[PDB]
RNA sequence: CUCGGAGCAGAACCCAACCUCCGAGCAGUACAUGCUAAGACUUCACCAGUCAAAGCGAACUACUAUACUCAAUUGAUCCAAU
């Protein structure tokens, strides 16, 4: 990671990791399975839903991942149409 | 629990082992149970028509 | 480490020196009904039954009915062993049956068997149903006196009720044609109860029909204790039991107690425990005959609550426990995006203080 | 009220109180009740939609044979064996 | 389980006789 | 002015056994996947045949009979040349059958051996209880 | 948030309100910079307005 | 690794939606022609092998 | 040098040696091995992997039938082809 870059000194964003993954405004990140299109032939029906399904990252995954990004992608935005922007907030969560 | 054991007719393999036992000899095996602990339901007043 | 068993181990009477003299199965069925029978019988060691059967009360059941008829087997059975030799002498009897077409006449099976095994089966039916458990606190009797109750319907059609079978409340507008057997000089007390009617209590019962003080099986004779109310199970409230009970009094019995004013159209009168009311009419009074019927909600109990009763129609809905799911936590690591939503309250977009 | 109601065809009203008997209470007043959204305006469009449909339905007089639902097929076997318990008097 | 005392209740092979190819 | 006949609990008690078996609402006995029978029934039928006689239960999941025809019963065996030929199995499922509809039992299940079900005696004995009104296949649970 | 600060004499409805309106009296912040296209009027609240 | 005996090839609906699915078949034998569900249509369609994918 | 079964490691789980033994890098049958979704397991992390009620759509008139048989029978990201 680039803490202070040479022109701006600023902290830089590593994009391989905006690539890959969402984070909802909440703090969570989503990501897609490794492999959810690798030989597909030879998977069972179970397990390629599995493969095609969005989960979540832990926390030490988490805290990693927003180290890695600058303090613009942690912003709220508002998208219109945004499929995502029900799971932007947590909702009856006790700690 | 400890249950006696009776295959099913179309298990080969069980039902030949049963067939050669000795008469009055019954085979027992290890079984584990869920004593549902809720009702399914039950039936509320929903309106007074 | 090791424990002695509690008492003697399965296969132990087996003796294993002689095995290849000793016979086998050599069948499923040879093994299953012996495996059937160990299944059934007690042992010191944890099993099905104990946690999944009922617990039934170790003292037996008293029984309050009618003494069993007093039967000559050795005459019974010499009658019985001749007619067989009768119909098995008929060459046109064994054609029949060695070509596969003779038949029973059913009609005058039931009538046999009304005679001989009916009472038994229908005690064994009203065990099952609860009737006994719920009227008589579990004591039982044998329904020794053949009850045929039919709800006329329309001219020319009878809805008969059995012992279990299911009548509308349509059906059953008016009271029912009720006939016995019935000697001269004997006096009888029918009553029809809904065990699972009473909407206030779950342990009372409706008390829709009391006729006391019959004289021998003329049922229109009797004196009208209580008029009787169709039955008017709830909407949505299932299915419930409506049991005639037929009572051979030893004597006139007075059941001022127990009269309703005609017409009784206050469910609070209606309130009526058959435990209570017999226990304290049981010194001269004995349970006889037995029918009863399964009763669901139609139209016409729209009628009953709205114009007799004066009362509006309650109904019930059955409600199922709310789906279980285990306490939410920040990072739900590895679960899909649908985590969220089964935390969610509303599906409307929510947008805080702005 | 829906014997009342003056807006709705007589035709109508009579076929609907057939069709929503269950909705109709002592007073003969058809009651909608719709609890599926936060907002009073949607709450209150839903239920004047379900108006709307009910209007529609009986004066369509749809002939086409719906699909029988599961809960009831088995009412449908219950009810024949009631009428094949029903007897006729010896002597009518 | 070996400790209690059902330990063996579900023994079977000693009530067959041994198969020799 | 509150009237007193419309006092209702806000929950309604049933006590007949059959309540939730007739809605469909009640639990099999789901499991038991490596042993014969199954559990996951309401009512079954089961037939037992001796040497001499034939017997036609139906039972509760719970082991409780419910109605049974049997030809040691005179009633029945008045009628019969003989209790343990196929004329006799078929004589049992039209009494059964009778006696099922008299006591509210429409729908059971059936869990015969593959011997027994290709038996032209159990053949008999079904196609007497289906023409009798009773349905030897029991409806789907509602879970929902 | 319209009819709080309508109440509060923040954005006055004697008036046409658009987006100036709004803005002079601080009840929405727009980030044209942040590719913000402007205002979107959202239901919350409609049964009070 | 070993002797190619089964190959993957591309079954392609007849009902002109577009809809594939890819099975093994033995490389002797002829041209796949299946019955298998469309999800486009909602119903069991003729499927017919167009090309061969890998070798397996 | 990766993967699976057994002993060591006797009874929940786990457990090493250039320790002792045997195997795997497939094959065969289906063509709904369709879709979707509670609750769980998990090779000590992660990655990956595993089992599933209900529901939709099918199948069905009893082929131990609706997450095939089989123990392992296998390869991430980028990129390339389409
Ligand atoms: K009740
Ligand atoms: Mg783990
Ligand atoms: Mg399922």
């Amino acid at each position: 990671l680039t803490y202070f870059s040479a022109r701006k000194g600023k902290r830089k964003t590593v994009k391989a990791v905006i690539d890959r993954f969402l984070r909802l405004h909440c703090g969570l990140w989503v990501r897609r399975k490794a492999g959810y299109k690798k030989k597909l032939w030879k998977k069972t029906p179970a397990r390629k839903k599995r493969l095609r399904e969005f989960v979540f990252c832990n926390k030490t995954q988490s805290k990693l991942l927003d180290k890695m990004t600058t303090s613009f992608w942690k912003r709220r935005n508002w998208y219109v149409d945004d499929p995502y922007q029900k799971y932007h907030d947590r909702t009856n969560l006790k700690v | 629990t400890k249950e006696v054991y009776v295959p099913h007719p179309r298990n080969t393999e069980a039902v030949d082992l049963i067939t050669r036992l000795p008469k009055g000899a019954v085979l027992y095996k290890t079984f584990v149970h869920v004593v549902p602990a809720k009702p399914e339901g039950t039936f509320k007043l929903v309106a007074m028509l | 480490r090791r424990t002695p068993p509690l008492g003697p181990m399965p296969n132990s009477d087996i003796d294993l020196s002689n095995l290849e003299r000793l016979e086998k199965y050599r069948s499923f069925d040879r093994y299953r009904r012996r495996a059937e029978q160990e299944a059934q019988a007690p042992h010191w060691w944890r099993t099905y039954r104990e946690y999944f059967g009922e617990k039934t009360d170790p003292k037996e059941k008293i029984d309050i009915g009618l003494p069993p008829p007093k039967v000559s087997r050795t005459q019974q059975l010499l009658e019985r062993k001749q007619a067989i030799q009768e119909l098995r002498a008929n060459v046109e009897e064994e054609r029949a049956a060695r070509l596969r077409t003779a038949s029973v006449p059913l009609d005058a099976v039931r009538a046999e068997w009304e005679r001989t095994c009916g009472p038994y089966h229908k005690q064994r039916l009203a065990e099952y149903y609860g009737l006994y458990r719920d009227l008589f606190h579990g004591a039982t009797f044998v329904p020794r006196v053949p009850l045929h109750v039919a709800y006329a319907v329309g001219e020319d059609d009878l809805m008969p009720v059995y012992c279990g079978n299911e009548v509308t409340p349509t059906e059953a507008a008016q009271a029912p044609e009720v006939t016995y057997e019935a000697e001269e000089g004997s006096l009888w007390t029918l009553l029809l109860t809904s065990l699972d009617g009473h909407l206030l209590e779950p342990d009372a019962e409706y008390l829709h029909w009391l006729l006391t003080n019959i004289p021998g099986n003329r049922v229109a004779e009797g004196q009208v204790t209580c008029p009787y109310l169709p039955p008017f199970p709830a909407r949505g409230s299932g299915i419930h039991r409506l049991a005639f009970l037929l009572f051979k009094q030893d004597q006139p019995i007075d059941f001022s107690e127990d009269a309703r004013p005609s017409p009784c159209y206050q469910l609070a009168q209606r309130t009526f425990r058959t435990f209570d009311f017999y226990k304290k009419h049981q010194e001269t009074m004995t349970p006889a005959g037995l029918s009863f019927f399964q009763c669901r909600w139609d139209d016409s109990v729209t009628y009953i609550f709205h114009q007799l009763l004066d009362m509006r129609e309650p109904v019930f809905e059955f409600v199922r426990p709310p789906p279980y799911h285990p306490k939410q936590k920040r990072f739900p690591h590895r679960q899909p995006l649908r985590y969220l939503d089964r935390y969610r309250d509303s599906h409307e977009p929510t947008y805080g203080i702005y | 009220h829906l014997a009342t109601a003056e807006w709705i065809a007589e035709p109508v009203r009579q076929k609907i109180a057939i069709t929503h008997k269950n909705k109709i209470n002592r007073l003969g007043e058809l009651i909608l009740t719709s609890e599926s959204s936060r907002y009073q305006f949607r709450n209150l469009a839903d239920c004047l939609q379900k108006i709307r449909d009910m209007i529609t339905e009986a004066s369509q007089t749809p002939k086409e044979p719906t699909k029988e639902d599961v809960k009831l097929h088995r009412i449908r076997i219950e009810n024949m064996n009631r009428e094949r318990l029903r007897q006729k008097r010896i002597h009518s | 389980y070996k400790t209690k005392p059902t330990h063996g209740i579900g023994k079977y092979k000693h009530l067959i006789k041994a198969e020799e190819p | 002015d509150p009237v007193e006949n419309e006092a209702v609990a806000p929950e309604f008690t049933n006590r007949n056994p059959r309540n939730l078996e007739l809605l469909s609402v009640a639990r099999k006995e789901r499991g038991w996947r490596t042993v014969f029978p199954s559990r996951e029934f309401w009512h079954r039928l089961r037939v037992i045949r001796t040497q001499h006689h034939v017997e036609a239960l139906v039972e509760h999941q719970n082991g409780k009979v419910v109605v049974s025809a049997s030809t040691r019963e005179w009633a029945i065996k008045k009628h019969l040349y003989s209790t343990r030929n196929v004329v006799a199995c078929e004589s049992i499922g039209r009494v059964l059958a009778q006696r099922c509809l008299e006591a509210g039992i429409n729908f059971m299940v059936y869990q015969p051996t593959p011997w027994e079900a290709a038996s032209d005696s159990m053949k008999r004995l079904q196609s007497a209880m289906t023409e009798g009104g009773v349905v030897l296949r029991e409806p789907q649970r509602i879970y929902e | 948030r319209l009819q709080y600060l309508i109440d509060l004499g923040r954005v006055d409805p004697s008036q046409p309100i658009d987006l100036t309106q709004l803005v002079n009296g601080r009840g929405v912040t727009i980030q044209p910079l942040k590719r913000d296209y402007g205002v979107q009027l959202v239901e919350e609240g409609a049964d009070t307005f | 690794k070993s002797k190619s005996k089964n190959i993957l090839v591309r079954m392609v609906s007849e009902a002109g939606t577009g809809f594939c699915f890819n099975t093994k078949r033995n490389r002797l034998r002829e041209k796949l022609t299946l019955l298998h569900y469309d999800p486009v249509v909602k119903q069991r369609v003729l499927f017919v092998e167009k090309k061969k994918i890998r070798s397996l």
